[PDB]
């Protein structure tokens, strides 16, 4: 009206995606023997 | 109708100069 008329703009950030991943991990295996003592 | 018209197109753009300057 006064101030000449505006001018529109835009920007927008990049919006990384929001994912849901679950791992496992186990416990390691174990080994149980039994020897006798020789002569 | 092609006179009329080229008038009303310069019209258009005297209008946007014209909206331009205030």
């Amino acid at each position: 009206r006064n101030k000449f008329n505006y001018n529109t703009r835009e920007c927008q950030t990049i919006n990384p995606s929001i994912r849901e991943r679950g791992v496992s991990t186990e416990p390691p295996p174990s080994d149980t023997i039994c020897g006798n003592i020789t002569q | 109708e092609d006179e009329y018209d080229v008038k009303y197109q310069m019209y258009k753009i005297n209008a946007r100069g014209e909206n331009l300057f205030g």
